[PDB]
């Protein structure tokens, strides 16, 4: 369907205007309602860092030996550092308030202010580092 | 924004006005021409610098002329 | 065009017959 | 009667003033859509042009039969196919070109040719000079007949507009009479002429002792001797006893171990079944009796929840617009050509063709090039249709409307796919380059290191190679081709077909092909979709299909039309086809083709280095381009020197195309102004005012010389290498 | 706010602001609120900056070669030991490459010196690592002094006035006298006092030159006659460099010739030469409108200086191998070829820069009335005739030359090489009789170079002359030096500005120098390998080049890494491949133009704006495709970089295994 | 004399990161 | 003939000074 | 020139001992050798050499081909000019037709 | 003050964007003597209804092209173009 | 300057600077360029691809 207004460049296709996909997207930590920016940053950091640990320790130059997991943890932590630097330098320029869309009727207000972005990045850094170290220790423990 | 000035040598053939895609040009009376009217540009800030008016002008050499200068969001045709 | 084609044909035939012997 | 140049256009017959007039007359000559507004005249002109082109094709076929009958060693090759070689171009002994006559064998001299003409002639069993001369004369007569028909159907009996739009009747006649009966007649010719001739030739009797098919048709006992089942002169056709035809209508499905070609009986039942199916299926459209299907009733009823109106209104646009039909036919024709190229080398359909490597290579790559060009043509003419014949009134909420509505999503997702494919397909090659260059050979993407096996293709090969005798194909004798898998069946002294193995390199190469194909598709589909109107230029349709730009405003709008998009996409099509051809050439030399060895092995041409060399860019640059050019660069002072000469000339022409691609027309116009001033100073200024050529035709000229140079370069390389290797 | 030195760009919402701000950082004339005195002061400081950068570059040279080099071992054997430049530290390297990169008797991965710095330092007096280290330290000190002076001469108290700068004749005379004569005299003094005694075998340093004895005359005849006493005993034919065998006592001679061992000029002759230069300059220092228009426009001065620099750079490139001046450099071919190619390409770029900045002067600073009926207005009034005569000579030299090549090619191809067209280089043979051996190929190549040279001159002068105006646009002066076009009207006006003429001429410059270096390298490789008949009998037809030089000598370079192993030329093969790649990647900007990419970027903008988890992040500036001039410029840069990298990789890959 | 390992990763990685972030601050 | 640590360190501490002067000059220029 | 005549060159004779033919007559290349024996051939490549220095005794190598070409080019150029003057404004006032179709 | 009805349409991705609601947005109004289909510069074909009409477009050039190359040939020379500020205040440009 | 007389164009920015033209009509209006001239040659005016030109100028 047109999705609110046909004149706007949008379409209410079942891909993104379905009830289940709308609930799933609006319940994500970036879009969920009722939490502070720090919790959003924390959950996003843990999720993406726990992702990022894998490939570094799997396909690394020392993938065969036991140092592969340490290398993967270190690389994931470094990538989290880089992304946190990106967030802290993006928050300074004071970008614009994101607008409501078809999937999200009421976007969060935590990403429209400098302090909100700074808190999100602060949570993201800790989340990523914790996820990487947790993945490393878990993968070591499982092997015994 | 772009700047457009019209020299006093055009015959007032009016093709430049009807060739402009943003209606930057308009026609005003002017006794200096045999046709009694000369082109005017009251919305030079809306000009996109497409140089269609220069193509439309038959007078040699180009009584109308468009100079590309500072470009804003209006002059660059940004829809986003 | 056809006149040009026939003229160039005649001159190239002349060149080839000159180089034949 | 016709000495009035520019008459076909309103703004061309007034009188030349500049050379742009000449160039436009050349460009707008055959653009019938601009010369008139009536549709009946356009249809008549299309009909006449069709007949003229048919006459051209017939003249070409007549010339080929003529030159193969007169100046060829066809009979000597027919007597001993494995000893002699096909030959034509008996060059005149002149200033220096007499050396090009190679020693094709057994005393005869001339240029060895690889167009498969002799294989086609042997397929029809033509083994007599009178037969060939009669065929040539008949082809000339046919060409004259079609030319006169083109004259008659336009100047004397011009059809009407309503006649052309009979889509159902058109399909019924053109599918039954032209196609099914044509295939039936060809199958009859096969079974009644060619099969006995090929059987006699395989018997090794003589090339000239074969009686004319006159006696074949007059007699019945001859084929009874040749075919035991043919003795039933009163054939049990109505008796339905078709099982008594298992002698010349078989389903062997393989390769003949004597000539290295498809089984003739297989081809017989094949074309016969196709003729029967076409005859059966051509009776489906309502012509004039009210019985059968009809276009709109079956096309308008296939709607859906997503696609809204479905195919409502497409019949009108497809019956009132020539360009859409041209685009569809062109795309399908190019796809058919590529399919032919793919399916011909796997199953050699002519006798003594698999052994001849040069002919197989040339046909493969040539028909691939044709397919690519025709596909690009389909895309282009679709763009013309969208910019010219599009009608909002007939198209609303139907297919085309919703296509134009979610075009932005299409382009975005297609671009993302193109970028992802480019990275994860070419970064693999660059990554392999770095890993091998750093002395770390255990980190490459190869068989000796972390490997990317093409498991799906291996599974499909396993399924297709062992399908004979199963439930789906119980009567099949063998696998459709040895390419799926099989012991190398080598005839003469060289391998005719073998199992084309698959691995990491082949996976990477097929995924490179996918990357380039989706990229070219992105270019063409973006041009087609945005040819009408975009955000940048809201009224792009009114500018036309072929315009150079829209001024320097809006930040610069160079190369925005659909013609510009087609010009950009032609380069990418060239790149994709060149990569495909390189893949095929190296793969065959390294895995398939070769000479049989006595100890059970096969002496491959390139010693099987495809596995360890075709995974790095430097690997290509060394083992293929630098290595296989030894034959072409040393061809001088020999019978293959022409290939080296054309190699150099093609590099030169490709380097010349940059002169038009890399520059603009303002500088050239100023230089031409200075030059015409110089000519005028001596009062020899031409009346036609010299003018620098337009932007669009400059781009077209650069593109044309570019494609010429690249294609001739590749062609000379392939021919020199494969002819010198033998 | 960036760029702060503008207002039009500061209000540009799109990303074009960044590109155009970076584009005109050093366009000091166009900054808003700029005065001439500020212009000259900033120019002074910036020249100090470039000088300091050069000095620090040389200091890094010296320090790195002193720390990680093998100077002493190479001194002990300047023939069978390859100099090294800087040790290799790359974590991404493998073990096999690490083992294969240990060469020249080193103790790890090191990269070789292909610039002949070792020989130059040996000739001037360097004999130990301590000297090199002290030189590097002194260079850093002088660079720091230069930087501090650049900062200091900007302070309000020490800021020079515009009137001081306006004395262009006075500063130019002071330059030509002092900066040349005094510097040459000082270098000659260094030579005589240290370098020649160092060559003779006796150690001389900063702690000994005060009490050392350069010549028994003891400077007495320098103020009187009997100057011939300075050359009473030159060196000996059997004299060994760096040894007292046959060492003479002369310091200023004019013997000429080549040393029997080092195969270079005599140090005494070089000292004599720089002394004659110094005295001539010292003597000459005290002693219509063109000579004043030169002092009126900055760009005229810049163009003249660049043209002179390019000409003298070509002269240096020719002489450095015609007359080698460094010991043990004629037995090391690779560095000789590299230096020749390098300064030749530099000379070409300098000449093109002269032409471009001259066109800039014509656009900006030219005045009709003040330059009325001078040597300059005559060229502008008769541009058409000179352009026409250039076109005639270009086509006359090109048509017939290409015909000769292709005719020889096709005649040889048909197996009858006894009927080609061979024209002897008679004038070169006459001048040599009244160097190397020249045949038909050398004749043809010199003629082809002349053809391409006149062609490049044609484009350059056409752009310079039509920069002010033309028939298509009689008001090109008002449109500035660089602008995209004038729209599709009047038949289309793509690629019209004088900047575009520079754009066009760059490719022809590249082709000309490429032909020059191809010729030089092929002849020298034929000579060095002991096979000269190859060049003589295989350079008449164009096919011989492809199958002999390009294909023939790119056989071991292309084998840098193989499925069997890795050798020492792996990095050069990688650079070769990167060279073809970087040349190819410019074709995108050369061929495809902006509008298609702008539409694509608009589509991408829509895609970004309508996706979850990404609308939260928005661009500060609206993305747009690169402008037309930006596309041309970036394509040209990629093209030139790929060309240079490819040929350098080929040169070292082909010449290094030979030696 | 193990300054390579201490210096090259530093001056490359941290140097480029600092330069890039400083320039990003500069253009806004 | 091989450079010991002391000269490397003193060379580096000399090299610090031109860095500071260059930074000051750049700041003064703009 | 500093070269030897091709007749006295031994390796030129050796090269001439083995050659291909152009005309169908078997003795079509050898006669080309005796035609080329009047020139001078170096002792490295053994090929005829064309002198551009304009000697009195060797004027036929380059001077007379140049005269032949300049005569031919002048003839065709003058013919084109004569056709242009005789088929322009002075003849038909509409020379556009006179350039697209010619007599 | 910009009174009218939106012509019938199914919704397309070529319409307004985020910057339309923040910096600027343009509107075009006209009256129709009947109901008929017409092409829009944002892609696809819409069916304008009887009487008044109101269309919102991102760029002035789009509205002018729609009113010049399409509305003129439909014998409709009574189209007004408005420049609509984000706050809600509007001005007439034609 | 009368109808049917040849003139030489002195305007430097014109396409026909220093070539002969023939006058076609002169009026007594107040415009600064009342003379009209017909030229045998056509100017550059027109979009790219056009095969015509303008032979008249004030
Ligand atoms: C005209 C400028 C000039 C002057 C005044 C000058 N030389 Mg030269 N000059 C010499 C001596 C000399 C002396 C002793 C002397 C003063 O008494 C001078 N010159 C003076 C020889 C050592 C040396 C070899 C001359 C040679 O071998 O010829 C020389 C050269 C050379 C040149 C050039 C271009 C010059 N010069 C130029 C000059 C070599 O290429 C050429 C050169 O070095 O090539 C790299
Ligand atoms: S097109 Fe030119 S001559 Fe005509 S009215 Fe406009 S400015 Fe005047
Ligand atoms: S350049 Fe285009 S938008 Fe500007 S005034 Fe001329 S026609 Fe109108
Ligand atoms: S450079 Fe050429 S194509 Fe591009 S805007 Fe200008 S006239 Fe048009």
């Amino acid at each position: 369907k047109h999705g609110g207004d046909p004149l706007v460049g949008d379409l209410a296709t079942p891909v993104n205007s379905s009830g289940i996909v709308k609930a799933w997207i609006n319940n994500l930590p970036a879009y969920r309602k009722g939490m502070s920016a720090n919790a959003r940053g924390l959950e996003i950091g843990m999720a993406h860092g726990y992702y990022l640990y894998g490939p570094f320790a799997t396909s690394g130059p020392i993938r065969g030996t036991t140092m592969s997991l340490v290398s993967g943890v270190l690389s994931a932590s470094a990538v989290v550092i880089v992304l946190s630097v990106a967030i802290q330098i993006y928050s300074s320029v004071s970008s614009a308030k994101p607008l409501p869309s078809v999937t999200t009727a009421d976007p969060g207000s935590d990403f429209g202010t400098k302090e909100g972005w700074s808190a999100v990045g602060s949570g993201f850094l800790i989340g990523g580092c914790g996820g990487a170290v947790i993945a490393g220790v878990l993968s070591y423990a499982i092997a015994a | 924004s772009h700047t457009v000035k019209i020299y006093d040598t055009c015959i007032g053939c009016t093709q430049c006005v009807r060739a402009c895609p943003t209606d930057v040009l308009e026609m005003v009376p002017w006794d200096g021409c045999k046709a009694g009217q000369i082109a005017s540009s009251p919305r030079t800030e809306d000009c996109v610098g497409c140089k269609r008016c220069e193509t439309a002008c038959p007078t040699d050499f180009l009584s109308i002329r468009v100079y590309l200068g500072a470009e804003t969001t209006r002059s660059m045709g940004l829809a986003y | 065009a056809p006149v040009i084609a026939l003229v160039f044909f005649t001159l190239t035939a002349g060149f080839l017959v000159e180089l034949n012997r | 009667v016709a000495g009035k140049p520019g008459h076909f256009n309103k703004s061309l017959s007034k009188g030349p003033q500049t050379t742009t007039w000449i160039w436009n007359l050349h460009a707008l000559a055959h653009d019938f859509d601009t010369q008139t507004n009536d549709l009946e005249e356009i249809s008549r002109k299309i009909f006449s042009a069709h007949f003229g082109h048919l006459s051209i094709i017939f003249v070409w076929i007549s010339g080929m039969i003529f030159h193969a009958a007169r100046f060829s060693n066809y009979y000597a090759w027919l007597a001993d196919p494995l000893g002699n070689k096909p030959s034509a171009h008996v060059v005149w002994p002149i200033v220096g070109q007499d050396i090009l006559n190679a020693d094709v064998g057994n005393g005869f001299r001339g240029v060895q040719i690889t167009s498969g003409l002799f294989h086609i002639l042997r397929g029809a069993g033509m083994t007599d000079p009178g037969e060939l001369y009669s065929a040539a004369i008949g082809a000339l007569v046919a060409a004259v007949v079609m030319m006169y028909a083109g004259y008659y159907h336009y100047h004397k009996k011009a059809p009407k507009l309503e006649w052309f739009q009979n889509a159902e009747s058109t399909m019924t006649h053109h599918l039954i009479v032209l196609l099914g009966l044509g295939n039936l007649a060809w199958t009859g010719h096969l079974i009644h002429v060619s099969l006995p001739v090929n059987k006699l030739l395989d018997s090794g009797v003589a090339p000239q002792d074969i009686p004319i098919p006159h006696e074949f048709l007059f007699d019945n006992g001859f084929m009874a001797d040749l075919y035991p089942s043919f003795a039933q002169g009163l054939m049990p056709y109505f008796t339905l006893n078709w099982g008594a035809y298992s002698d010349f209508l078989t389903f062997k499905g393989g390769l003949d171990p004597t000539t290295g070609g498809l089984w003739m009986t297989d081809i017989a039942h094949h074309h016969l079944a196709l003729a029967v199916m076409y005859i059966i299926a051509g009776h489906m459209y309502r012509t004039n009796w009210g019985i059968g299907h009809s276009m709109k009733e079956i096309m308008e009823s296939h709607k859906g929840p997503f696609t809204g109106e479905g195919h409502k209104g497409l019949y009108e646009v497809l019956t009132t617009s020539w360009h859409a039909q041209l685009a569809i036919n062109l795309a399908t024709w190019g796809s058919f050509s590529i399919i032919v190229a793919h399916h011909m080398y796997a199953m050699p359909p002519y006798p003594y063709l698999a052994t001849d490597y040069g002919t197989q290579l040339n046909l493969f790559v040539h028909h691939m090039w044709i397919g690519g060009f025709l596909i690009v043509g389909g895309a282009a003419h679709a763009a013309i249709f969208m910019v010219r014949d599009y009608d909002p009134a007939v198209n609303q909420n139907n297919v085309l409307d919703r296509m134009l509505r979610h075009r932005d999503t299409i382009i975005s997702h297609l671009n993302w796919v193109c970028i992802f494919l480019g990275f994860h397909s070419f970064g693999l090659y660059i990554h392999n380059d770095n890993m091998r260059s750093l002395g770390r050979p255990q980190d490459m993407f190869s068989d000796t290191a972390i490997q990317l096996q093409p498991i799906f293709s291996q599974w499909v090969q396993n399924l297709q190679a062992n399908v004979a005798g199963t439930i789906r194909a119980p009567l099949a004798e063998g696998a459709s081709s040895l390419a799926w898998g099989g012991d190398p069946l080598f005839v003469g002294g060289k391998v005719a077909m073998q199992h084309v193995s698959l691995g990491t390199a082949d996976f990477m190469i097929h995924h490179i092909h996918a990357f380039q194909i989706h990229v070219t598709v992105l270019i063409l589909i973006k041009g087609v979709l945005y040819a009408r109107s975009s955000r940048l230029i809201p009224d792009k349709a009114n500018l036309g299909f072929r315009f150079p730009c829209d001024g320097p405003g809006r930040g610069g709008t160079c190369q925005s039309s659909g013609w510009d998009h087609i010009f950009l996409g032609l380069f990418w099509m060239y790149n994709c086809i060149s990569i495909v051809n390189f893949h095929f050439f190296w793969k065959m030399q390294s895995d398939v083709w070769g000479a049989a060895n006595a100890n059970g092995g096969v002496n491959y041409l390139t010693a099987g280095n495809w596995a360890q060399s075709s995974i790095t860019i430097n690997g290509w640059l060394r083992d293929f381009l630098w290595a296989q050019s030894v034959q072409v660069i040393n061809s001088y002072g020999s019978a293959l020197s022409a290939y080296g000469i054309l190699f150099l000339g093609a590099h030169f022409i490709w380097a010349f195309s940059l002169m038009f691609l890399f520059s603009g027309r303002g500088y050239w116009q100023e230089l031409i102004e200075s030059i015409v001033w110089a000519h005028s100073k001596l009062k020899i200024a031409p009346a036609i005012q010299p003018r620098a050529m337009s932007i669009t035709q400059g781009r077209a000229v650069g593109l044309g010389h570019y494609l010429l140079g690249g294609i001739v370069t590749s062609w000379s390389f392939y021919l020199a290498r494969i002819l010198a290797l033998g | 706010k960036f760029p702060s030195f503008s207002q039009d760009l500061a209000q540009d919402p799109t990303t074009r602001r960044i590109w155009y701000g970076i584009a005109t950082v050093h366009d000091f004339e166009t900054h808003d609120g700029m005065t001439e005195e500020n212009l000259y002061q900033k120019i002074f400081a910036t020249h100090f900056g470039h000088l300091s950068i050069i000095f620090l570059w040389s200091a890094g040279h010296l320090f790195h070669v002193a720390w990680q080099g093998n100077f002493e071992q190479w001194i002990q054997d300047p023939l069978t030991i390859r100099p090294i430049a800087h040790a290799i530290w790359d974590p991404h390297l493998g073990d096999a490459a690490t083992q294969a990169f240990t060469q020249a008797g080193a103790s790890g991965p090191v990269d070789l010196c292909y610039s002949g710095l070792y020989q130059w330092w040996y000739t001037i007096g360097m004999r130990t690592n301590g000297d090199l280290y002290i030189g590097s330290v002194f260079l850093m000190i002088v660079a720091a002094v230069m930087l501090f002076a650049g900062w200091l001469h900007l302070q309000p108290k020490f800021r020079p006035s515009l009137a001081w700068f306006r004395d262009a004749e006075s500063q130019m005379n002071h330059h030509l006298a002092v900066l040349f004569g005094a510097s040459s005299l000082g270098w000659t003094g260094h030579l005589i006092h240290v370098a020649i005694p160092e060559a003779r075998g006796q150690h001389v340093g900063w702690d000994n030159f005060l009490s050392t004895m350069p010549h028994p005359a003891g400077l007495a005849p320098f103020f009187t006659g009997r100057w011939g006493v300075y050359a009473q005993n030159p060196d000996t034919a059997g004299h060994i460099f760096g040894t007292s065998e046959g060492a003479g006592t002369a310091i200023i001679t004019f013997i000429g010739g080549f040393h029997p061992q080092t195969e270079a000029l005599w140090l005494t002759d070089i000292a004599h030469h720089h002394l004659a230069i110094a005295v001539m300059y010292i003597i000459a220092g005290h002693m219509k409108g063109l000579y004043d228009t030169y002092n009126e426009s900055l760009h005229f001065q810049l163009g003249f200086h660049l043209a002179a620099l390019g000409v003298i750079t070509s002269v240096v490139a020719q002489h450095m191998y015609s007359l080698p001046s460094y010991a043990f450099i004629s037995q090391d071919h690779v560095t000789q070829a590299a230096l020749y190619t390098h300064h030749q390409y530099i000379a070409g770029i300098l000449a093109i820069g002269a032409f471009a900045h001259g066109g800039i002067f014509f656009v900006r600073d030219y005045d009709p009335e003040r330059n009325k009926n001078n040597v300059l207005a005559r060229a502008l009034e008769h541009k058409e005739a000179i352009i026409s005569h250039l076109s005639w000579v270009s086509m006359f030299s090109g048509f017939h030359t290409l015909g000769v090549y292709v005719h020889n090619d096709t005649v040889v191809a048909f197996g009858t090489p006894e009927k080609q067209i061979l024209v002897e280089p008679i004038f070169a043979q006459w001048i040599q009789a009244a160097f190397m051996s020249q045949g038909p190929g050398d004749f043809l190549v010199h003629h082809g170079i002349a053809f391409s040279l006149h062609v490049t001159v044609l484009i350059c002068v056409k752009g310079c002359l039509d920069a002010r105006g033309s028939k298509l646009m009689p008001d090109k002066k008002d449109f500035g030096y660089s602008f995209p076009c004038d729209g599709p009207g009047r038949g289309g006006t793509c690629d019209i500005s004088a900047w575009d003429s520079f754009y066009l001429a760059f490719f022809w410059m590249l082709n000309t120098i490429g032909w020059i270096v191809f010729y030089f390298n092929w002849k020298h490789l034929a000579i060095w390998s002991g096979n000269e008949a190859q060049f003589n009998t295989n350079s008449t037809y164009l096919m011989g080049w492809l199958r002999d030089y390009l294909w023939g000598y790119s056989a071991q370079l292309i084998n840098g890494y193989t499925p069997f192993g890795v050798n020492s030329l792996s990095v050069w093969a990688w650079i070769f491949l990167l060279g073809h790649l970087c040349w190819a990647t410019g074709f995108l900007f050369l061929i495809s133009w902006r509008g298609y990419w702008q539409e694509l970027i608009e589509t991408l903008v829509w895609a970004h704006q309508r996706t979850p988890l990404a609308n939260l992040v928005t661009w500060k500036d609206k993305p747009v495709a690169l402008s037309i001039v930006q596309g041309r410029l970036v394509g040209l840069v990629h093209f030139a970089v790929g060309y240079y990298v490819t040929y350098a990789a080929f040169v070292i890959g082909a010449t290094a295994p030979l030696g | 004399d193990i300054l390579p390992a201490i210096m090259t990763p530093l001056v490359v990685l941290i140097g480029g990161g600092a330069a890039m972030t400083a320039f990003f601050y500069y253009v806004e | 003939m091989e450079l010991s640590d002391l000269q490397i360190v003193i060379a580096l501490v000399v090299a610090l000074l031109p860095a500071l002067l260059a930074l000051n000059l750049g700041s003064a220029l703009s | 020139g500093g070269l030897v005549p091709c007749s006295e060159s031994p390796k030129f004779q050796e090269r001439a001992a083995k050659a291909r033919n152009t005309t169908a007559d078997p003795n079509s290349g050898q006669k080309r050798f005796e035609m080329y024996s009047s020139a001078l051939c170096g002792p490295e490549d053994g090929l005829p050499r064309i002198i551009a220095g304009g000697p009195m005794r060797r004027a036929g190598d380059f001077l007379i081909p140049g005269l032949f070409f300049i005569y031919i080019a002048g003839g065709i150029g003058n013919s084109s000019r004569n056709y242009q003057i005789a088929n322009r404004k002075k003849n038909a006032k509409n020379p556009a037709m006179g350039e697209i179709i010619i007599d | 003050t910009l009174t009218g009805q939106t012509p019938l349409f199914g919704g397309s991705t070529g319409g307004l964007l985020s910057s339309a609601e923040t910096e600027e947005k343009y509107a075009i109004t006209w009256t129709s003597p009947k109901q008929q289909v017409f092409e829009m510069p944002t892609g696809g074909a819409a069916v304008m209804n009887e009487g008044e009409n109101l269309l919102y477009l991102a760029r002035k050039e789009q509205c002018l092209a729609l009113g010049l190359r399409q509305l003129r040939t439909k014998k409709i020379m009574d189209y007004k173009i408005y420049r609509v500020l984000p706050d809600g205040s509007n001005t007439l440009l034609h | 300057v009368q109808r049917g007389s040849k003139v030489r164009i002195l305007r430097p920015e014109s396409y026909w600077f220093r070539e002969i033209g023939t006058v076609a009509s002169v009026d007594q209006s107040g415009i600064k360029y009342p003379v009209i001239v017909r030229f045998d040659t056509c100017n550059y005016n027109g979009i790219s691809g056009t095969a015509a030109g303008i032979n008249t100028n004030n």
